[PDB]
């Protein structure tokens, strides 16, 4: 089965943040993305356990 | 995260894979309801088949 | 106290020796500091009915800390400096000469023609002095410690010791990153109109933790705290080379910096 | 939990919380008290007794009206705090005196 | 990955020992160069989950991101004019070859176990070598070590029968390759105990199109390799923080780069306005836009010179005839007033005084780190020849490493000899013979010439022991050796 997501964002915030932060912001959201798929699946597994 | 150091992964290099198992049986059908199998955890009690 | 920093406990025994020692001199009716160069000094004047070292405290505290970055902003310089041409070789030529080194020559080594206790003595001390070249790994790296010595102008390194039986289990030095050590000096000591006392001053160091990334200096913070370690434990030196006053030390090729920029 | 930035790392506490805190057996033990010496107690000295079970560092309220305590964190950063102080002048003296008298 | 098992094992050996010695009481990380840092308490090491993913995400997004941008650089550099020619010198000094001569050699000068042992390692030395074709490509891997400032290459094993495991290496490409460490271990208000580090590698292939327009499909990659397992070597050079190690080339960016920008100002200049260039102005005002033209279209497209001079050809496009003497041309003036004419705009002069490129192309030639020679002994020739000594010091290790290898792994030698012989068991390069006779003969004259000149005094003032040991620094042996043949000559 698959899991997966998208980063939802457009020039103008990365045009302000880089101003704000310093930050590209791309990697910044592919990084918290992969940040919850490996999460989410780690509840996945606990949560299994726990039901079974 | 806890990963995957309470769990197996048995990772696949395909989607979709198989897994067998073995079960010694007896009453002359493997496949029957009333079928009894010769080796269990939870009982291998029957110490009247070959017997009495 | 209770030595939370157990870290360099035989290091602070070393330092309460010599701290002692100076308790005993009678280095007294001295109104001056008594310093030259180095760690830097300051008013943390006690022991006497006035406690003014609060002051000297907050002082350290509120404004911290215009001397480490004043240093950072000279060796990140010095570094720039560096970087372009001319400089860059004339740095190289000078560290060069400064440590030779080639097929089966000689590297720095300890000369013990004047009196010692025993021959025996000296060659134990010229054992010691090729483990501690071999400790600096001097023969591969020896340039590289001596430029940065020239270069960001002081050099310096953490001592370990065991420490379960410290005066045996003595390991080799751990090269210290340059603008993360602070030298001081603090005056606890008052009397009549102010102190013309001994001073003894500890000389201890503090080791600014920092852990930079793509940062290229502390862009969003360094790492919070310090460790005030007793002097015993660093080992270090630098250029004689200072500000118009203060302990405000400077690089090798800081006089250059006007007509290099 | 709550931060989702670390465990407690520090406590400030009440005279009475800390003369049991130097009291007693704070490690894993049967059972164990007696006079203090576990930590400083004397506010003469200092307000840092010591570090609780190598874990937080514990710190001594002279001026506490009651008696209570106060567990928290901080992290390795300035920022990850909670609460902070950001002097922008500070033991700034001024000097002078007044022309009509010249009193300092 | 249970490919690099094997050299997981050393590595946990290694690390092993690290935990085993009290290196302990250390604030700063017991770190001279190399990887980048991470710190995590004990973890699951499987797989490189989460903390190793975010280590190397941390090391490639904002870290092999501008690593790549550099490296491609510094091939820019590599590759253009005049500047490679400063590192094909640096190259070849650093790697020469001569007939029926030596190459890089294993000099066993020191102490050993045994004779045989020095014969087992000169033969491991030969295959070593041999494995790198260092014969045929010692030149290059040199050479892109220098460009880069890091090379590395994958480390063979076998390993069901690994004493025989060693094999021709595979060098590894910059831009696909990190260093990485990271600290387990922990104590109160920072970690301060034996922080072994690790330091191992993360190589990919990924986005492999840059130079070269490459075609792959998405994939995730971020492979974890142990320290043991691979060769690699790495110049001192790092920049002001992190341990982000930079090119030899490094210096020479500013200057490279602007030099060429100077460079095409002047060709800009030189070419911009050479060819005659003029404006046909005339007045069109209260006239249809499609009328309006005419006025215009009546000169522009008549009075247009068609004759072009071929760059292809020693020619002259559509000029018959031959050259006229004059060139003939006008405009009409329909207003009764001297209203329409033809401008000439500012053509091409000459105004170099071509100076400025030579100033910057010395400069630059200063920051490719080669003496002043390039367009008798010498202070250029003689740093640059301590220079060449310390590249090979440090590239060396290419050759040291795997030799420790095979022969620990193989079994000859164990770890606690190599760390005892080693105190400096050196590998010699070749040297230029014809410069390097051409030294000593210099060498050799002014020995002969204080000689000649001490001569006069040498039977009452000055003894022969003593010119022979200060003039021409014989040593004491050399002068006995010179005494026993010079006897069995004369007799």
């Amino acid at each position: 089965k698959s899991r997966q997501l998208k980063a939802a964002y457009s020039i103008e915030l990365a045009q302000d943040l880089r101003a704000v932060h310093g930050m590209d912001a791309d990697a910044e959201l592919s990084g918290i993305l992969a940040t919850e798929i490996m999460l989410e699946i780690n509840r996945e597994v606990v949560d299994w356990i726990n039901y079974s | 995260l806890i990963a995957f150091d309470i769990c197996g992964v048995q990772p696949m290099n395909s989607p979709t894979g198989q897994v067998f198992a073995l079960r010694a049986v007896y009453g002359k059908d493997p496949v029957a309801a009333g079928a009894k199998e010769a080796f269990h955890p939870m009982y291998g009690p029957d110490a009247m088949f070959s017997g009495q | 106290k209770f030595n939370v920093l157990s870290l360099f406990a035989p290091w602070a025994k070393m330092d309460e020796r010599n701290f002692k020692d100076q308790e005993k001199e009678d280095l007294v009716s001295i109104t001056a500091p008594k310093l030259d160069d180095g760690a830097r000094e300051f008013e943390v004047s006690s022991n006497e009915a006035a406690s003014p070292y609060n002051a000297a405290f907050q002082t350290i505290f509120g404004s911290y800390e215009p001397g480490m970055k004043t240093t950072r902003e000279l060796i990140d310089t010095y570094r720039n400096l560096m970087n372009n041409y001319e400089v860059d070789n004339a740095v190289s030529e000078i560290v060069s000469d400064a440590i030779v080194y080639e097929d089966d020559t000689e590297v720095v080594a300890l000369n013990l023609d004047k009196s010692k206790f025993s021959p025996k003595i000296k060659n134990m001390m010229l054992d010691e002095f090729s483990d501690v070249l071999n400790h600096l790994s001097f023969q591969r790296k020896g340039s590289d410690h001596f430029r940065r010595w020239y270069v960001d102008s002081r050099i310096f390194f953490h001592k370990i010791i065991d420490p379960k039986r410290p005066k045996e289990g003595i390991k080799e030095l751990r090269r210290l990153d340059p603008r993360q050590v602070q030298y001081v000096r603090e005056i606890i000591t008052e009397t009549e109109a102010g102190t013309k006392i001994v001073k003894g001053y500890k000389e201890y160091f503090i080791y600014d933790t920092a852990h930079e990334s793509y940062a290229c200096d502390g862009r969003m913070y360094e790492a919070g705290t310090k460790i005030k370690i007793p002097k015993a434990a660093v080992v270090y030196a630098h250029s004689g080379l200072v500000d118009c006053c203060g302990k405000n030390i400077i690089g090798y090729l800081h006089r250059a910096v006007k007509p290099a920029n | 939990r709550q931060t989702g930035r670390g465990e407690g790392n520090f406590i400030i506490a009440s005279r009475n919380v800390v003369n049991v805190l130097a009291s007693v057996d704070t490690g894993i033990s049967y059972a164990a008290q007696g006079l203090a010496t576990g930590f400083s107690t004397d506010t003469t000295k200092s307000v840092f007794a010591g570090v609780l079970g190598g874990k937080y560092r514990v710190y001594i309220d002279q001026y506490a009206k009651q008696d209570y305590f106060t567990v928290g964190y901080k992290g390795p950063n300035e920022m990850d705090a909670g609460i902070y102080y950001a002097p922008y002048v500070a033991l700034t003296p001024l000097r002078g005196s007044d022309p009509k008298n010249f009193q300092p | 990955l249970s490919l690099f098992a094997p050299w997981a094992k050393m590595d946990e050996r290694n690390f092993k020992d690290q935990e085993k010695e009290d290196l302990v009481s250390i604030t700063a990380p017991k770190l001279d160069d190399g990887a980048r840092e991470f710190e995590v308490s004990s973890n699951e090491a499987a797989s490189p989950y989460n903390a190793a993913f975010q280590t190397i995400f941390g090391s490639y997004e904002p870290g092999m991101k501008t690593t790549r941008e550099l490296i491609d650089t510094y091939r820019n550099l590599m590759n253009n004019y005049e500047v490679d020619n400063a590192v094909s010198e640096i190259v070849s000094d650093a790697i020469v070859y001569e007939d029926d001569t030596e190459v890089v050699a294993l000099n066993l000068d020191k102490s050993k176990f045994s004779p045989k042992i020095k014969n087992m390692m000169l033969d491991e030395f030969s295959d070593v070598l041999n494995h790198l074709s260092f014969q045929r490509k010692g030149s290059d891997h040199f050479r892109r070590w220098y460009v880069d400032s890091r090379i590395f290459f994958h480390k063979i094993i076998d390993p069901k029968r690994p004493k025989e495991g060693i094999k021709e290496l595979r060098r590894l490409d910059p831009r696909q390759v990190q260093y990485v460490r990271e600290i387990i271990t922990e104590t109160e208000a920072g970690t301060k105990i034996v922080k072994g580090y690790k330091e191992y590698f993360i190589y990919d292939t990924a986005h492999e199109s840059y130079a070269c327009d490459g075609r792959m499909y998405e994939a995730g990659t971020k492979i974890k390799i142990p320290k043991a397992a691979v060769v690699y070597a790495h110049s001192g050079l790092v920049d002001c923080c992190g341990k982000n190690i930079i090119g030899y080339l490094h210096r020479a960016v500013k200057p490279a780069n602007q030099l060429k920008l100077l460079e095409d100002a002047v060709v800009i200049y030189r070419i911009t306005r050479a060819p005659d260039r003029r404006v046909w102005y005339v007045d069109t005002g209260n006239m249809p836009a499609r009328k309006a033209a005419e006025h215009m279209q009546h000169v522009m497209n008549t009075m247009k010179n068609r004759v072009v001079y071929d760059a292809s050809t020693g020619k002259i496009k559509n000029q018959q005839h031959n050259m006229s003497m004059t060139e003939d041309y006008w405009l009409q003036r329909r207003d009764g007033k001297a209203v329409t004419e033809v401008d000439t705009l500012p053509g091409a002069d000459n105004t170099g005084n071509m100076e400025d490129i030579r100033w910057f192309r010395q400069a630059l030639y200063m920051a490719l780190r080669v003496p002043l020679s390039r367009i008798s002994i010498t202070r250029d020739e003689l740093t640059f020849a301590k220079f060449i000594r310390e590249l090979q010091h440090k590239f060396e290790e290419v050759f040291l490493d795997p030799l420790k290898t095979n022969l620990l792994l193989k079994g000859i030698i164990t770890e606690d000899e190599w760390n005892d012989e080693i105190n400096n068991i050196k590998i010699e390069f070749h040297r230029d013979s014809y410069f390097a006779e051409l030294k000593e003969a210099e060498i050799l004259e002014r020995r002969i010439n204080m000689l000649t000149m001490a001569e006069p005094f040498i039977g009452k003032y000055i003894s022969h022991r003593t010119a022979m040991k200060d003039i021409l620094q014989m040593t004491d042996e050399e002068i006995e050796q010179e005494a026993k043949q010079i006897e069995e000559e004369s007799k």
